[PDB]
């Protein structure tokens, strides 16, 4: 099959390029072009492209390790409960734990997650996509969602579209 | 009339609203279906934003090499190329290619911002003689596609004439026209839309769009085997807010209007 959320979850930070391809299925994946030395794996048709993952590595070397995981429409929120009111309760400067308790522990999926000093977590950057009860779709247009981004575990900004 | 009846029955079976405009440049003939009604363009508007930047480059010929910063505050739901360059830069060439070949939403917003905002993209359309096109919003909200909402809409007739002028005519300088065609031909997405209704030997440069209400769009320049090129716009939208895409309807419309070529 194509790239999936289960495959994305099975792939871990620190795995090699070939470990990524073992799990993802190299028939789904590419490198080069617009993706540089990252590995980009397509899932099902969605929107004007495909659900996908992009994996970044510590270097171009054949045995470099995953230091970056990004995905679009591979993961559904486990219990979306975000509202406009909860979004307005989030404040720049909050820690990740404070944000998740505010928006709901099941409301978000990880959009991008990057460790520039991998295996160290210093400088980690994180983008969460968070959804109201029916805002997520694995194929079509979001119906109520937010982008929350962090550096070193501290919320640096927030944006939302169509929350109520 | 036979082609009209087939498009009407396709629309009826599909449950939605279909708009089609074909231009055959061999004889300047057209096949039109709801071609003066408005449809939400969704990502098909990325062609106009890219073309507006190309037009600007005619007065600033190093423009496509100029760098643009990408920040987390720029991200807008779908951006597979720009997210690789957060806290870095992309050139306007890279942003144009990402918008046209991956439908990257950050790339679209940088092209819009570069020319001065949505009203400036609309002004570019007016300068080409297109009085119908309107770009009102940025990504991602330009895709809401609410029935009755004229924001971010055009008509099939207007978009087919404008795409002709851009890709085959003189709306752009020669090198800019070649660059636009190169980008659209190099876009290998869209194989399930207009291209799926055409013979495999035909060369297609297209841009799809998708949005709310199951909106499913494609605009294309088409080089049939041994024939003058075609321009084809196919727009489709559905009554249900959460309707799923129907790329196959666009393929079906493309087959109907090119049959016999």
């Amino acid at each position: 099959g194509v790239m999936t959320g289960a495959k994305f979850t099975q792939i871990q930070f620190g795995m090699t390029r070939q470990q990524v391809l073992d799990i993802a299925g190299a028939e789904n994946c590419e490198t080069g072009g617009s993706f540089g030395d990252s590995i980009h794996c397509r899932g099902h048709a969605a929107g004007d492209y495909y659900a996908y993952a992009t994996f970044g590595f510590t270097s171009a070397a054949a045995d470099a390790k995953v230091d970056s995981k990004s995905q679009w429409k591979l993961l559904a929120p486990s219990a979306p409960t975000l509202t406009l009111a909860k979004f307005n309760q989030v404040t720049v400067g909050m820690t990740r734990a404070q944000v998740l308790a505010t928006v709901g522990q099941g409301s978000c999926t990880t959009w991008s997650e990057y460790y520039p000093a991998y295996p160290s977590t210093a400088g980690v950057t994180l983008s969460l996509s968070c959804f109201d009860v029916d805002g997520y779709s694995s194929t079509g247009f979001y119906r109520g969602s937010a982008h929350l981004w962090f550096t070193d575990g501290v919320l640096q900004g927030k944006r939302q579209w169509d929350l109520v | 009339a036979d082609v009209q009846q087939k498009l009407a029955e396709l629309e009826r079976q599909s449950g939605g609203r279909l708009g089609v405009a074909l231009i055959n440049t061999a004889d300047n003939s057209q096949i039109l279906y709801r071609a003066d009604e408005r449809f939400a363009m969704c990502s098909t508007s990325k062609v106009m934003a890219a073309a507006a930047v190309l037009k600007k480059s005619e007065s600033e010929p190093n423009l496509l090499n100029q760098r643009v910063e990408i920040k987390k505050s720029d991200l807008v739901n779908y951006n597979p190329i720009a997210e690789k360059h957060v806290n870095g830069t992309m050139s306007l060439a890279e942003l144009s290619a990402a918008a046209l070949q991956y439908s990257d939403n950050v790339a679209m917003n940088k092209l819009i911002a570069h020319v001065g905002g949505p009203a400036s993209v609309t002004a570019f359309a007016r300068q080409l003689g297109d009085e119908t096109f309107r770009l009102d919003r940025t990504e991602p909200t330009l895709n809401t596609a609410i029935p009755g909402d004229p924001r971010d809409t055009t008509s099939p007739r207007a978009m087919a004439q404008t795409l002709r002028n851009l890709t085959l005519g003189k709306a752009l300088g020669d090198s800019q026209r070649a660059q636009l065609v190169t980008w659209m031909k190099g876009n290998t997405t869209g194989a399930a839309s207009i291209q799926a209704g055409l013979p495999a030997s035909w060369v297609v440069g297209d841009k799809t769009g998708s949005g709310g209400y199951g909106t499913t769009n494609d605009i294309a320049v088409i080089w049939p085997k041994d024939r003058a090129p075609l321009i084809l716009v196919t727009y489709f939208t559905q009554p249900q807010p959460k309707a799923e895409s129907r790329r196959d309807v666009l393929a079906s419309a493309a087959k109907i209007v090119t049959d016999g070529l």
